[PDB]
RNA sequence: GUGGAGCCUGGGAGUGAGGGCGCGAGCGAUAACGUCCGCGUCCGAGCGCGGGAACAACCGAGACCGCCAGCUAAGGCCCCC
RNA sequence: CGCCUCCUAAAAGGUAACGGAGGCGCCCAAAGGUCCCCUCAGGCGGGACGGAAAUCCGCCGGAGAGCGCAAGGGUAGAAGG
RNA sequence: CGAUCAACGGAUAAAAGUUACCCCGGGGAUAACAGGCUGAUCUCCCCCGAGCGUCCACAGCGGCGGGGAGGUUUGGCACCUCGAUGUCGGCUCGUCGCAUCCUGGGGCUGAAGAAGGUCCCAAGGGUUGGGCUGUUCGCCCAUUAAAGCGGCACGCGAGCUG
RNA sequence: UCCCCCGUGCCCAUAGCGGCGUGGAACCACCCGUUCCCAUUCCGAACACGGAAGUGAAACGCGCCAGCGCCGAUGGUACUGGGCGGGCGACCGCCUGGGAGAGUAGGUCGGUGCGGGGGA
């Protein structure tokens, strides 16, 4: 955390023309906006492989705005195994739900958390086959709330 | 989840409304009895009566017959003669029956 | 119809004319059927009795 | 030329098609008695000026115009509006 | 405005509703040009056989 | 060998085989997977063969996930018969498999153990395949 | 929308062995110039014409007659051509 | 080999094969008419004999019960009792 | 009211077989031969490398699975032929393919030599006489460098046999 | 005209489950009785009648809460009418028009007609 990605607005360009032009059709939304965007495909690839829906990506739209977003959806073309659309969720102060990784001192790689965008952690640390514990017994740093039923096995 | 009360009230009301007549609907509380003749095609009550409006008291049955005559009296005024009786959740008996007997006595056709 | 479920006529008990055709299960209903039915000849309702078809 | 014996199928029966469905659509002019819907059970329900026969057949009671109405949990009704 | 319509490709082997469309427009022989009104109902038949035909807007 | 324990109906009409796989296109459990590039009816014997090959390479180690199941009854008439007289008897089961499907996944093993095991498995398969590794695209689904 | 359109009454039929192809299914073996239906097409009856080496049904195109005239369609433009 | 239900059947109807699965050749004197009333299955907790399951009580429960018998449709605002 | 007229639009009130002693009218609208299409089955060739091979995956092998070729098997289908395309085998007479039996040339070998194994190239020539059976095939005898496998309408009955 | 309640419709869960708060003057309910009408396969529980001491505990009405339920974009995709190609096939691709389902953001603890009682 965190990363930056150029992002440009689109209106009537065909997604097929953009995809053929090496770009990634996408959308930007929250409670207050909704914009059709596109990122450059290769640029997005090297950010998302690291940022991966857990970590914040700041979009640098040409109009000067640096809007902080979380990737909320990536539809893939099932034949080619290539992304074909991205949902960038514009983060603002209101509390959001997101997936936070889990690093252990192994079912769930991450966990769903209700948090404010200020308090977005990088880690949630775990402890010490076949044994296992549940999300009930978990760390919960400042600002974060277990966004499931603790009946989840980890 | 419906109670037997609501099932009964739908059961008799469904059958009445199929005939298309103006519906003389009767509601009976522990104290008062109320009547209103209803157009279900327009969703409009055409004429009403009740012990609460007429400020009557005494024998609930004897009062029930009175609102029947009172409802009929005002009904014939506006042209309403034919009508279908709506006992809703009530047995055709006692207070409801007396109100029914009253309305006929005043000239309503049912 | 069957051997136990037999066809039968209904005869007006007042003018003796058979007016209706129907069936019964004679094991379940051994007694002769008696039913009020409208008799076209007597132009009125009347007791009708089962007879052999 | 060897010819291998063959078994047989126990199936091969089907019943005549019954030609069910709606017979007059919304906006069509009909005459009292016109059949409106052939159906099994009350897929559609008789609305205003529509009768229902012993086999759930919906039919018009007055000359007029057919109208449909989807009452949600109350069911789909067919109406005939007087001309 | 009106539509000048030239039949430039044979209906042989195409479905009958497309052959009927050509008839509604009065196109009977190849290379035949017809100027019809630019109504939505004439336009619908022109678009139906658009792969058979060449359209130009006139006046 | 795999097959349904019970079934509503013994015989299915033959499939069509159009379109990319409906689901199961992202790695869900293991680290590496084996992806179908062409459609096919994969038989239970093919699956069981690709599976044993990956076991004898993992020498009983690692984890193996099989994410296709042969539920489609496969029918064949007895030899030399004429046509007709009803449908042939069920002789086996296939899993419909379309391009993009993750058929197998492995884990608990090194990257070199898994790539080779998945390569051997694909030789047991009547289609072309492709080995994939769990990406973030996978974990976002 | 005036078309070898449509509706009504009546006279005369012939047909009730189809076939190929495209698409959609079943049967077959995700076989057959295979079989069986559905929508469409063509041959059938266009074994008349151009293309496809030759070739009913693939592509082009619906031959009233004549011309030692012109433009195009599929397909072609090194020679046979 | 006639009849019914489902699929095949390509979201009107219809649609074939020695295609995939079942059923009918009865029954009911109420299991028919009408009026009035009532509402299931199952889960859990409680209760002598008493059990997985008899009958009883509480709570939850929109219909997964029931509607003589195949299947489908329908249905407690009843077609069920 | 009397129908398992159930072959259920129900020929009579009333009805089963056989024909290699067979006949006629028709059909290549429909089977048997051969061809054709197809290639499940058949023959042959590959991919994978689990195991065998004391050791050693690959000298020789190749679990489970995967991909093809050919068109000599059995078939599937029913497209020319039922106003006839003679149908097994043999004899005679050839001719062709090569996935080669021998002879010639090679590589590898778990090739000391000799002798083999396996694969590659190679169709010029060669590829015996008998016993049994109608036989094809096959088994047997005695040899051999070898005693190949298949196509030609299961090559060849206006050439013979029967 | 506005607020509350009662009755009766309409939309057919954005209207529900659950949690909580709240209301008795009026209205409604429970309630007090079971002589009378009428009623229980037993039971005044229900249905019904005669009442008015009490209580809003239950029910109902009105609010607040998004845990469940329910609704749900935009964008992209699948598919597809019509038009064209590709592959031995299994199957794939282009143009033009149409365009889901899932899911994401998000929304919702109802809205409204008619009559009656009350209130300002
Ligand atoms: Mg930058
Ligand atoms: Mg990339
Ligand atoms: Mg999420
Ligand atoms: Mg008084
Ligand atoms: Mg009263
Ligand atoms: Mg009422
Ligand atoms: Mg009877
Ligand atoms: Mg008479
Ligand atoms: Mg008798
Ligand atoms: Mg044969
Ligand atoms: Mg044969
Ligand atoms: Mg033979
Ligand atoms: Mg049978
Ligand atoms: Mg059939
Ligand atoms: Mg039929
Ligand atoms: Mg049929
Ligand atoms: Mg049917
Ligand atoms: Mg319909
Ligand atoms: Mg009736
Ligand atoms: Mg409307
Ligand atoms: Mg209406
Ligand atoms: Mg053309
Ligand atoms: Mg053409
Ligand atoms: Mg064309
Ligand atoms: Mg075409
Ligand atoms: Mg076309
Ligand atoms: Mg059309
Ligand atoms: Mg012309
Ligand atoms: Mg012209
Ligand atoms: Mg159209
Ligand atoms: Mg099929
Ligand atoms: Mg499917
Ligand atoms: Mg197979
Ligand atoms: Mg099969
Ligand atoms: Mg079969
Ligand atoms: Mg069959
Ligand atoms: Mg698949
Ligand atoms: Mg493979
Ligand atoms: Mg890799
Ligand atoms: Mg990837
Ligand atoms: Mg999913
Ligand atoms: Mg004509
Ligand atoms: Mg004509
Ligand atoms: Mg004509
Ligand atoms: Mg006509
Ligand atoms: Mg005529
Ligand atoms: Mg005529
Ligand atoms: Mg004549
Ligand atoms: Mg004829
Ligand atoms: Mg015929
Ligand atoms: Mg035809
Ligand atoms: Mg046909
Ligand atoms: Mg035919
Ligand atoms: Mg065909
Ligand atoms: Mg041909
Ligand atoms: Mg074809
Ligand atoms: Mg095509
Ligand atoms: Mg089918
Ligand atoms: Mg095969
Ligand atoms: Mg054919
Ligand atoms: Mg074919
Ligand atoms: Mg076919
Ligand atoms: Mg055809
Ligand atoms: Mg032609
Ligand atoms: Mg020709
Ligand atoms: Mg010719
Ligand atoms: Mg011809
Ligand atoms: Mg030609
Ligand atoms: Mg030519
Ligand atoms: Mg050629
Ligand atoms: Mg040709
Ligand atoms: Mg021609
Ligand atoms: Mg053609
Ligand atoms: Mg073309
Ligand atoms: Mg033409
Ligand atoms: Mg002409
Ligand atoms: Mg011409
Ligand atoms: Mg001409
Ligand atoms: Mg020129
Ligand atoms: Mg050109
Ligand atoms: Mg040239
Ligand atoms: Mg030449
Ligand atoms: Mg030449
Ligand atoms: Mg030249
Ligand atoms: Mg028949
Ligand atoms: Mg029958
Ligand atoms: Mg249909
Ligand atoms: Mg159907
Ligand atoms: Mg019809
Ligand atoms: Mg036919
Ligand atoms: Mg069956
Ligand atoms: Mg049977
Ligand atoms: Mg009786
Ligand atoms: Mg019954
Ligand atoms: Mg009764
Ligand atoms: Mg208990
Ligand atoms: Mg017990
Ligand atoms: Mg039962
Ligand atoms: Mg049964
Ligand atoms: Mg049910
Ligand atoms: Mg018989
Ligand atoms: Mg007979
Ligand atoms: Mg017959
Ligand atoms: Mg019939
Ligand atoms: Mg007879
Ligand atoms: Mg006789
Ligand atoms: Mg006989
Ligand atoms: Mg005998
Ligand atoms: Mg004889
Ligand atoms: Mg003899
Ligand atoms: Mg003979
Ligand atoms: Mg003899
Ligand atoms: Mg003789
Ligand atoms: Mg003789
Ligand atoms: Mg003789
Ligand atoms: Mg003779
Ligand atoms: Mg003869
Ligand atoms: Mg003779
Ligand atoms: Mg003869
Ligand atoms: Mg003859
Ligand atoms: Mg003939
Ligand atoms: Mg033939
Ligand atoms: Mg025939
Ligand atoms: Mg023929
Ligand atoms: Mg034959
Ligand atoms: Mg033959
Ligand atoms: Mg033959
Ligand atoms: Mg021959
Ligand atoms: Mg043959
Ligand atoms: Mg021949
Ligand atoms: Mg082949
Ligand atoms: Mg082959
Ligand atoms: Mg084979
Ligand atoms: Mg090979
Ligand atoms: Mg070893
Ligand atoms: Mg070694
Ligand atoms: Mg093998
Ligand atoms: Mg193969
Ligand atoms: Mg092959
Ligand atoms: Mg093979
Ligand atoms: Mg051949
Ligand atoms: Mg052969
Ligand atoms: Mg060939
Ligand atoms: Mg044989
Ligand atoms: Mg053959
Ligand atoms: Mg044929
Ligand atoms: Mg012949
Ligand atoms: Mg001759
Ligand atoms: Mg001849
Ligand atoms: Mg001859
Ligand atoms: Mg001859
Ligand atoms: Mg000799
Ligand atoms: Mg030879
Ligand atoms: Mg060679
Ligand atoms: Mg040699
Ligand atoms: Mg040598
Ligand atoms: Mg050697
Ligand atoms: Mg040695
Ligand atoms: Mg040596
Ligand atoms: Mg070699
Ligand atoms: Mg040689
Ligand atoms: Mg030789
Ligand atoms: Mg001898
Ligand atoms: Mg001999
Ligand atoms: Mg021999
Ligand atoms: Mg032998
Ligand atoms: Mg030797
Ligand atoms: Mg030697
Ligand atoms: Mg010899
Ligand atoms: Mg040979
Ligand atoms: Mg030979
Ligand atoms: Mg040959
Ligand atoms: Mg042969
Ligand atoms: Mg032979
Ligand atoms: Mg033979
Ligand atoms: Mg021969
Ligand atoms: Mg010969
Ligand atoms: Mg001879
Ligand atoms: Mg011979
Ligand atoms: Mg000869
Ligand atoms: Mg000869
Ligand atoms: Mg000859
Ligand atoms: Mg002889
Ligand atoms: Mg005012
Ligand atoms: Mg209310
Ligand atoms: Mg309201
Ligand atoms: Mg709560
Ligand atoms: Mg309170
Ligand atoms: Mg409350
Ligand atoms: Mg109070
Ligand atoms: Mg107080
Ligand atoms: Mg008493
Ligand atoms: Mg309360
Ligand atoms: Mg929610
Ligand atoms: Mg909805
Ligand atoms: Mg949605
Ligand atoms: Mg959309
Ligand atoms: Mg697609
Ligand atoms: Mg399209
Ligand atoms: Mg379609
Ligand atoms: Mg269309
Ligand atoms: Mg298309
Ligand atoms: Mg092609
Ligand atoms: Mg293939
Ligand atoms: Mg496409
Ligand atoms: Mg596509
Ligand atoms: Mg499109
Ligand atoms: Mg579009
Ligand atoms: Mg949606
Ligand atoms: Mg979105
Ligand atoms: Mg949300
Ligand atoms: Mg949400
Ligand atoms: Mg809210
Ligand atoms: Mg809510
Ligand atoms: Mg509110
Ligand atoms: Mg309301
Ligand atoms: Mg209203
Ligand atoms: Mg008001
Ligand atoms: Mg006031
Ligand atoms: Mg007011
Ligand atoms: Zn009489």
């Amino acid at each position: 955390m965190e990363y930056r990605l150029k992002a440009y607005y689109r209106e009537g360009e065909k997604p097929s023309a953009l995809r053929r032009a090496g770009k990634l059709p996408g959308v930007m939304y929250n409670r207050h906006l909704n914009r059709k965007v596109y990122v450059d495909l290769v640029e997005f690839d090297k950010v998302f492989r690291q940022a991966s829906i857990h970590h914040v990506i700041v979009l640098e739209l040409p109009d000067g705005q640096s809007l902080p977003t979380l990737v909320r959806q990536v539809n893939l073309d099932k034949r080619r195994r290539r992304p074909e659309h991205v949902d960038f969720f514009v983060l603002s102060d209101e509390p959001v739900e997101m997936y936070v990784p889990l690093r252990f001192v192994e079912i769930h790689r991450d966990i769903l958390v209700k948090v404010s965008p200020r308090n977005i952690p990088e880690f949630i640390e775990v402890d010490v086959i076949g044994d296992s514990l549940h999300a009930s017994d978990l760390k919960l740093p400042p600002g974060v709330e277990l966004a499931v039923s603790p009946e989840e096995t980890i | 989840r419906l109670t037997a009360y609501e099932r009964r009230k739908f059961r008799v009301r469904n059958r009445i409304k199929r005939t298309g007549r103006l519906r003389l609907s009767v509601f009976r509380s522990l104290k008062h009895i109320y009547a209103q003749i209803i157009d279900d095609e327009k969703g409009v009550t055409l004429v009403s009566a009740s012990s609460l409006a007429l400020k009557l008291k005494g024998n609930k049955t004897e009062v029930a017959r009175q609102v029947g005559r009172a409802l009929a009296e005002k009904a014939l005024a506006l042209g309403i003669k034919q009508v279908a009786f709506d006992r809703g959740p009530y047995k055709y008996h006692g207070r409801v029956k007396a109100l029914a007997e009253g309305a006929r006595e005043g000239g309503l056709e049912f | 119809a069957s051997e136990v479920r037999i066809k039968l006529l209904l005869e007006c008990t007042e003018c003796k004319r058979r007016n209706y055709a129907t069936e019964k299960n004679k094991r379940n209903t051994p007694n002769k059927l008696e039913l009020r039915k409208y008799c076209p000849w007597c132009r009125k309702h009347t007791v009708h009795r089962e007879v052999k078809i | 030329a060897h010819k291998k014996g063959l078994g047989s199928t126990r199936n091969g029966r089907d019943s005549q098609a019954k030609r069910l469905g709606v017979k007059r659509y919304e906006g069509q002019v009909v005459r009292a008695g016109n059949i409106l819907v052939r159906q099994r059970g009350t897929r559609f329900k008789p609305g205003k000026n529509v009768g229902m026969g012993r086999d759930f057949t919906l039919f018009a009671l007055v000359d007029g115009v057919v109208e449909f109405q989807d009452r949600g949990r109350l069911g789909r009704y067919v109406h005939v509006r007087p001309l | 405005p009106r539509l000048k319509v030239k039949l430039v490709k044979s209906p042989i082997g195409y479905p009958k509703d497309q052959k009927a469309a050509l008839k509604a427009l009065g196109l009977r022989r190849l290379q035949q040009e017809r100027v019809l009104e630019d109504t939505p109902a004439i336009r619908g038949n022109v678009e139906k056989v658009a792969h058979l035909v060449r359209v130009e807007v006139v006046e | 060998m795999l097959m349904p324990r019970r079934m509503k109906y013994r015989k299915q009409q033959r499939g069509r085989l159009k379109g990319a796989t409906k689901g199961g296109d992202y790695v869900a459990f293991g680290d590496y997977g084996l992806v179908a590039l062409e459609p096919a009816w994969i038989t239970a014997q093919q699956i069981e063969a690709a599976r044993v090959a990956m076991v004898r390479h993992f020498r009983r180690g690692g984890k193996i996930f099989i994410r296709i199941f042969p539920d489609k009854p496969y029918t064949k008439k007895p030899l030399e018969v004429r046509m007709g007289k009803g449908k042939g008897n069920v002789e086996g089961y296939v899993a419909v498999v379309k391009p993009g499907r993750v058929m197998f996944e492995v884990a608990g093993v090194t990257e070199e153990q898994a790539m080779e095991a998945l390569r051997i498995a694909g030789h047991k398969l009547p289609i072309k395949t492709k080995i994939v590794r769990r990406d973030a695209y996978d974990e976002a689904q």
